[PDB]
């Protein structure tokens, strides 16, 4: 229906056609889910190596 | 070896289908969410259709078509007429029908209505019936979901002896090819206590479904005349046949309806395919007019019929695309 | 000029980016040297291809690309193959051992460990850019680095350079060349974590690729080779207009504020024709009405599903090749009165449309074919959630039994990770629904 | 470079061990002396998996050859390749175990086991990123079963957060007379539950019934067993030697195979079936592969794969086919036998192909199976154990050692645990 916003340059050209109308954690917050990550991976661990030594 | 799960086990209809392809040894019924079947016999709501030809090495088949909820919701199919231009508001065979919502087109209807107390005519309205307008707006806002406020037609043809309304229901399969195939056999569901005009109140005489009708059985055998005697009828008491009267009409109105929505609900260059069975109730008025009440998205079968029906479902709808190791539908052409 | 940076995550990121940069240089006319004979200002620019490429004294065109990767085999790979010295040793970082297909060990245990390293080399390409933009970012959903890392660099982006734009060009898991089947929960995963840090991303299924393959190209099992040459012309096309001249879809705002009114439903739907096979001697060329037309087919699209049962809220039609406005309009006529077309009540049914006047440049020996004229279809469709719906099944299945989540508890993710993750899911899946219906 | 250390222990370990090396060398090209003679850069690619590479052009096999009476190493060194392996890596005692399982884990075993670790670890150390380790053994000796463990849990203190997987050969009085082999073999259960990612079971039974019934060797050897496990163990570590996108390593195998992580206990297959010197002439299709792969009378553990639900499989094949056909093949097999796939494991059966073969077979197929039928094998042990434990026959054997009855009974408690494991996920 309606052609608009017919812009053309050497490359090519490029346009709008309507047919109808309408009707962030910080730094601090990533580190600690890492290192409590790492502290519950160091945890299961030490506890493997506590039942490994007795 | 073909496979299939069930997913709907009130259906009488797909029952009977599921026992006939065990009984031919060449499918196997899995359980309902082992996804590595052939057919899927789904379920009624919320059926997972975006869940279907995502299995390799499958070829997946379902008995429902996606978007056929158009047609067979009141509230969808009164919009569909109005708003398609193939079937448009000029349609002669659909009952002059509004949406309306409780507490929307209410005023384009009263501006209708209004104009029929002037013109000094029938004006009868169906939910439930009522010709004051008063009764069926107040009767909707207290009560619950969306309802249609329907043109009732107050001449029907009546049979004889008895002076008796009825509808009848016609069955339809549509493969996936999207041929449309009429089961040549239909039924009229009949009314046992008699026709009255003035008498609104006594729900039985105007409304002629299966369960209502519960004197009952006493011209036919449960309230159901099926097409050799109907057609027997029309030839003796009205000159006329029921292919020549009725069903061109009813041929007529099922594609009609069909191919207006093939272009929405077609599984041709899909990665799963669908075939349905439809269910048309039909109203026949006392020129021999015929007019669409409702399609249904899953029908039950008349206990005579169910046996030659489901066998035909599986001849047409699955051993089509599933081929294993006297036509009982009449193909509508397009 | 305002330059973007690619980066590369995982074996799909990172050998995807190869089919992708290859593709970059035969159509700017760079070579491997890294030399490009047409470019006459010598040493630097702010011509459209300098988005992609910063300039040496020596003349070398050089990718504005990281490429990471937790294990050497397949960097290892571009740091000997044909375009080696177009990439400088700093832009190709290794680990040791991999991320094991697990999202928690990639993005825990080793991304802990390497995410510092990262954005130190990505900080040395953002320090040459006069005026960053920001990010394409290309990955799988189903690797452990792909989607762990990945999650996890995302979130530092927003960090880092928070007022900059990311884009993602993500693989979603197809059991026909998927190597786990933890993948449901990888995906769940680092959507979950990536979804506020994203602000358009583009998904590939591998079983659309893999079955266009098939069915158009006539080859018998898809290799990655085949599947990411494909690949490449779908993201060349979708980033054409950063790379060259023109006014629609010139820098990465214009993608969200062209294609994503709704933050979360950030997802559009990537549709490419013609797709035709290099071996095939006699092809009748498609007209623009019948690659246009093409677009509103399931199996050209890059995710299989049905628009039909959906609702449209933003479509781009990007064009290559021998296309004039005027075929363009009348195709869209034609197509508008076949075809269910629906739009959302809030957005207007339209269309806007890009054409460069160059065709698709194919890879020599590849297997495509040269043609005349091709479109990338970029539509913001709901029906693009049915893919959510059966990845959240998969999930639900084996979630219920919690088969393998030892393996992610074991890395130090806590289990309501997983709910947190699939909840999250089921608001969009949710949010997808209210929209459409 | 991504490194195992292999470790072989007991007669049955160390006799299974060599042939594996033989097999494996001969596939990489590497003869009895280390020198590389291939025709192909796809065998030295990843090469480094299971050799170092010493000065000259020279592969030393990653190999640690262990056991307590010198008798099989002397056969392993006397033997065509046992020129191949460092002359350091040779630890033995001259005891022996007697097939005691307290004498390989507590006593005779104790002595050995420290310059065992040395070994190991000098190895480790010159690895630049291990991957894990790999033993083999059987559960029905002594230095195997009981040392074999013993050495497992060493390792898993030293290397905790690294791979450990065996192949561990069960005992059936079709091939052993020795009354105590279901105690050994408990109690080498309890600990590879507990301290091991990856089993393969290897069961005698099975291999015993495949030669008699099947081979049609109606006196099987030692030999004729082993030249079934060489094939299988050639297989299912392909995807660790070649290039390769499917279970590349074995933390990757791991997470594809093991669900929970007391449910590693794997259940092997082959075909073809072949006997040593016997020739297949005939090379086997695509669908033949795939049909004899998955038939119960080619796995090397004696279960009924239909008596049980597969929660992972890994399928390998190898040789120059169509990758189509076996994509075809294999999604063949799941649909049409779809009861047999857990329904709550998507997609839990995956395909690698590997252009190069085994030697003499144009053609072969490899099976690798997760079934919750592998609790038949467990459950026949379990019997045989319990049988002598309700009177506490044979105990003293073990007792003697410093041993105590509680002990029998955690490892027969987790055992039916294991169990009873396996029959929850069949029902679910
Ligand atoms: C002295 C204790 C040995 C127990 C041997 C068990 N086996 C038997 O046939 C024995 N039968 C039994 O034990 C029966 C009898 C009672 C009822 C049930 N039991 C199991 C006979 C040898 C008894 C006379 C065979 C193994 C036996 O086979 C023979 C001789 O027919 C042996 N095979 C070998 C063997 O394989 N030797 C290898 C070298 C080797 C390999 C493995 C070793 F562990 C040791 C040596 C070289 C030969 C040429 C080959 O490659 O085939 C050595 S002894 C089992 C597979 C059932
Ligand atoms: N299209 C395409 N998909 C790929 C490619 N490589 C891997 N994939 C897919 O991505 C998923 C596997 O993830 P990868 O990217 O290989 O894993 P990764 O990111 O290297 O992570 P880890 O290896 O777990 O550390 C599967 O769905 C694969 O099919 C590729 O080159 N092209
Ligand atoms: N406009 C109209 N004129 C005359 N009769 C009508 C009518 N609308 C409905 N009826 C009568 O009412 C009966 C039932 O109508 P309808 O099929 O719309 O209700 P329904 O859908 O609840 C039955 P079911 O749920 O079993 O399909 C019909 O059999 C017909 O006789
Ligand atoms: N398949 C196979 N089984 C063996 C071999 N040698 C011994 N066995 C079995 O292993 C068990 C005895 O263990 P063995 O390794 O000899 O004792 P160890 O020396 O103390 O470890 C019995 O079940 C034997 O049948 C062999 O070479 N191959
Ligand atoms: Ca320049
Ligand atoms: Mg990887
Ligand atoms: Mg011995």
């Amino acid at each position: 229906m309606e052609v608009i916003e017919l812009n053309k340059c050497t490359s090519g050209q490029s346009f709008e056609v309507i047919l109808k109308p309408p009707s962030d954690p910080s730094l601090e917050e990533i580190q600690k889910k890492l290192e409590a990550a790492e502290e519950r991976r160091k945890y299961q661990e030490a506890e493997l190596l506590k039942h490994l030594a007795e | 070896m073909y496979t299939f799960v069930v997913r709907d086990e009130n259906s009488s209809v797909y029952a009977e289908v599921s026992r006939l392809l065990l009984a031919t040894g060449q499918w196997k019924r899995l359980r309902k969410d082992n996804p590595r079947f052939n057919l899927m016999l789904g379920e009624r709501n919320r059926l997972p259709f975006g869940r279907l030809g995502h299995e390799p090495g499958l070829v997946q088949l379902v008995n429902y078509y996606r978007g056929a909820d158009k047609l067979c919701r009141k509230a969808s199919l009164v919009k569909l007429i109005k708003t398609s231009p193939e079937l448009s508001e000029s349609c002669t065979w659909f009952p002059e029908s509004y949406v309306i919502y409780p507490t929307d087109e209410r005023e384009v209807f009263l501006a209708a209505y209004n104009r029929r107390r002037e013109g000094r005519e029938g004006n009868v309205w169906i939910a439930l019936i009522s010709s004051e307008a008063s009764e069926l707006l107040d009767f909707i806002d207290e009560q619950g979901q969306v309802h249609v406020i329907q043109k009732y037609l107050e001449k029907p043809l009546l049979l004889e002896p008895g002076h008796r309304k009825f509808d009848i229901r016609s069955w339809v399969l549509v493969d996936h090819l999207y041929n449309i195939y009429l089961y040549r056999e239909g039924v009229l569901r009949t009314s046992s206590e008699p026709y009255n005009s003035a008498n609104f109140q006594d729900k039985t005489c105007h409304l002629t479904n299966h369960c209502i009708q519960k004197n009952y059985g006493r011209y036919e055998e449960g309230n159901e005349m099926f097409f050799e005697e109907f057609n027997q009828y029309l030839m003796d008491a009205l000159n006329t046949t029921l292919e020549n009267s009725i069903l061109l009409q009813i041929k007529h109105i099922i594609r009609s309806c069909l191919m207006c929505i093939e272009p929405a609900i077609s599984t041709k260059h899909l990665h799963y395919q669908s075939f349905q069975l439809f269910g048309f109730d039909f109203m026949v008025d006392e020129e021999l007019k015929v007019w669409l009440i409702e399609v249904n998205g899953a029908p039950a079968c008349a206990q005579k019929l169910y046996a030659e029906l489901c066998q035909g479902i599986v001849d047409v709808a699955i051993s089509s695309v599933f081929p294993l190791a006297t036509s009982i539908f009449i193909k509508l052409h397009h | 000029m305002r330059e973007c940076i690619s980066i590369h995550v995982g074996q799909a990121g990172v050998q995807i980016g190869n089919a992708c940069w290859e593709l970059y240089c035969l159509e700017h006319g760079i070579q491997p040297d890294g030399q490009m004979p047409s470019d006459k200002t010598i040493g630097g620019g702010d011509d459209s291809f300098n988005t992609f490429f910063s300039e040496t004294g020596a003349g070398k065109h050089v990718p504005r690309a990281v490429f990471v990767d937790l294990e050497p085999t397949v960097i290892d790979e571009v740091r000997t193959g044909t375009y080696r010295q177009l990439f400088h040793p700093e832009q190709l970082i290794t680990g040791k051992e991999d991320a094991a297909n697990n999202y928690a060990r990639g993005h825990y245990t080793i991304g802990k460990e390497i995410i510092d390293l990262v954005l130190d080399r990505i900080r040395k390409l953002a320090d040459q850019c006069t005026g960053l933009q920001g990010f394409l970012v290309f990955h799988s959903f189903g690797g452990g680095t792909g989607s762990g890392f990945t999650s996890l660099l995302m979130e530092r982006l927003s960090v880092d350079y928070g007022k900059k734009s990311k884009l993602e060009f993500s693989i979603y898991p197809a059991p026909q060349v998927s190597t786990a089947v933890v993948e449901p929960y990888n995906s769940i995963l680092t959507t979950h974590t990536t979804l506020e840090h994203s602000d358009c991303a583009f998904m590939v299924d591998n079983e659309a690729i893999y079955d266009i393959c098939r069915r158009n190209l006539d080859i018998e099992r898809p290799t990655y080779t085949n599947l990411n040459r494909l690949i490449s012309q779908i993201v060349s096309s979708i980033t054409a207009s950063l790379r060259f001249d023109g006014a629609l879809n010139v820098d990465l705002t214009e993608f969200q504020t062209n294609l994503v009114p709704y933050p979360r439903i950030h997802f559009p739907l990537a549709t490419y024709a013609p797709v035709i096979s290099a071996e095939k001697a006699y092809h009748e060329q498609l007209s623009v009405a019948e690659i246009t037309n093409a677009c509103f087919e399931p199996a050209n699209q890059m995710v299989k599903c049905d628009p039909r049962h959906g609702k449209y809220m933003a479509c781009c039609l990007l064009y290559r090749g021998d296309v004039v406005p005027k075929d363009v309009n009348a195709a869209i006529a034609t197509i508008k009165t076949k075809r269910s077309i629906q739009f959302v009540d809030w957005c207007p049914t339209g269309f806007k449309v890009g054409i460069n006047y160059q065709p698709p440049t194919v890879v020599p020996g590849g297997d495509l074919a040269k043609v005349q004229r091709a479109v990338c279809m970029l539509s913001n469709t709901t029906a693009i959630a049915e893919a959510w719906a059966r990845l959240d099944h998969k999930f639900d299945l084996m979630y219920a039994k919690r088969a393998f989540v030892h393996w992610y508890v074991g890395e130090g993710m806590e289990e309501g990770e997983f709910s947190e993750a699939r909840e999250d899911m089921a608001a969009l899946e949710k949010d997808y629904e209210e929209v459409g219906v | 470079m991504r490194e195992i250390v292999h470790i072989q222990a007991g007669q049955c370990g160390n006799q299974i061990g060599a042939k594996f090396w033989e097999v494996i060398s001969d596939e990489h090209g590497i003869d009895p002396t280390g020198s590389y003679h291939g025709d192909s850069d796809l065998q030295l690619e990843r090469i480094n998996v299971y050799y170092n590479e010493a000065t000259g052009n020279k592969y030393v096999p990653r190999a640690i050859l262990v056991d307590l009476e010198p008798g099989t190493m002397d056969s392993v060194r006397s033997g065509p390749f046992g020129q191949i392996f460092r002359p350091d890596n040779f630890v033995f005692g001259q005891s022996g175990a007697g097939n005691n399982w307290a004498k390989g884990h507590y006593t005779e075993g104790a002595e050995l086991v420290d310059s065992v670790l040395d070994v190991v670890r000098k190895e480790s150390e010159s690895c630049d990123c291990l991957q894990g380790f790999q033993l083999t053994h059987s559960l029905g000796g002594g230095t195997g079963s009981g040392m074999g463990t013993l050495l497992i849990s060493k390792i898993r203190e030293e290397y905790p957060d690294r791979i450990m997987n065996t192949f561990s050969v069960m005992p059936s009085p079709k091939v052993s007379d020795t009354v105590v082999e279901p105690y050994n073999a408990t109690l080498s259960v309890h600990q590879l539950v507990e301290n091991t990612d990856e089993t393969y079971c290897i069961d005698n039974e099975a291999l015993y019934d495949i030669c008699f019934r099947t081979l049609k060797l109606t006196t099987p050897t030692y030999g004729d067993l082993n030249h079934l496990v060489s094939a299988t163990m050639s297989g299912v570590t392909t995807c660790l030697r070649f290039p390769g996108q499917l279970n590349a390593d074995l933390r990757k195998l791991a997470v594809n195979m093991v669900p929970f992580p007391r449910l590693h206990f794997f259940m092997p297959g082959f075909a073809p079936l072949t006997s040593r010197g016997s020739q297949q002439y005939r090379a086997l299709t695509v669908p033949e592969l795939t049909q004899q792969m998955f038939d119960s009378k080619n796995m090397m553990a004696a279960c009924d794969p239909r008596h049980g639900r597969y929660l992972t499989v890994a399928a390998i094949f190898r040789g120059r086919m169509s990758m189509k056909e076996v994509d075809e093949q294999m999604l063949n097999v799941q649909n049409k036998n779809s009861s047999y796939f857990v329904e709550w494991i998507p997609n839990n059966v995956k395909t690698a192909v590997c252009d190069i073969p085994p030697r003499g077979l144009k053609m072969s197929a490899t099976f690798i199976g997760n079934s919750t039928a592998i609790q038949e094998l467990f459950k026949r042990i379990s019997e045989q154990f319990t049988a002598m434990f309700r009177r506490k026959a044979f105990l003293h054997w073990y007792t003697g050692e410093g041993m105590d009855e509680m002990e029998f009974t955690e490892a027969e408690s987790n055992m039916n645990d294991l169990v009873s494991e396996y029959q929850q996920y069949q029902d679910a």
